[PDB]
């Protein structure tokens, strides 16, 4: 059934804060996968269905000061 | 053509450094690279699926980007910005 690829931009300027963001995202219900993206590695892409994105952005915004959704693409099956 | 125009400002997608991304497990890999320029200067890059679309925030603006079967990108994007697509190498 439908899955979304959602990119969140956040203040992550080093491997430690990037790692913390990935662990937090990986623990959220519905997140199947998470990876770093962006020319400045200031983005994480989560993939899944039933993700509570509002909650995920809220947890990241608390931890990192700034986080917001910047890309949504539906997964194209097959 | 708008690749023709990019090429006037020295943009060649065939010689841009690949974006940072992951191929996620359990879904098809994205077959298109996109490159995003402001006043013709690279600001970001990523991947997307051919013959599809995605929504992206460019400055203050949510935009819909359409990606055709050959990774050509279209859409109403804000003044000063340019987004260009190409097949991921080997797709």
């Amino acid at each position: 059934g439908p899955k979304q690829k959602i990119v969140i931009k956040a203040t992550m300027s080093n491997a430690k804060s990037r790692a913390q963001a990935m662990v937090l995202a990986s623990k959220a219900n519905g997140v199947g996968s998470v990876g770093i993206t962006g020319d400045l590695k200031d983005q994480l892409e989560v993939v899944g269905v039933g993700i509570d994105i509002a909650c995920l952005v809220r947890c990241l915004r608390k931890k990192l000061r700034y986080a917001e959704i910047v890309k949504v693409e539906e997964v194209k099956d097959k | 053509n708008e690749y023709l125009d990019a090429k006037k400002h020295g943009i060649d997608l065939s010689r841009e450094r690949a974006p940072n991304f992951v191929d996620h497990p359990g879904i098809p890999p994205s077959d298109c690279f996109w490159f995003l320029y402001k006043n013709y200067v690279r600001q970001d890059a990523g991947v997307c699926q051919s013959d599809w679309s995605f929504d992206m925030k460019i400055g203050q603006y949510w935009v819909t980007i359409h990606t055709d079967e050959g990774c050509r990108l279209s859409g109403i994007i804000p003044a000063g910005w340019l987004i260009l697509g190409i097949k991921r190498l080997g797709f």
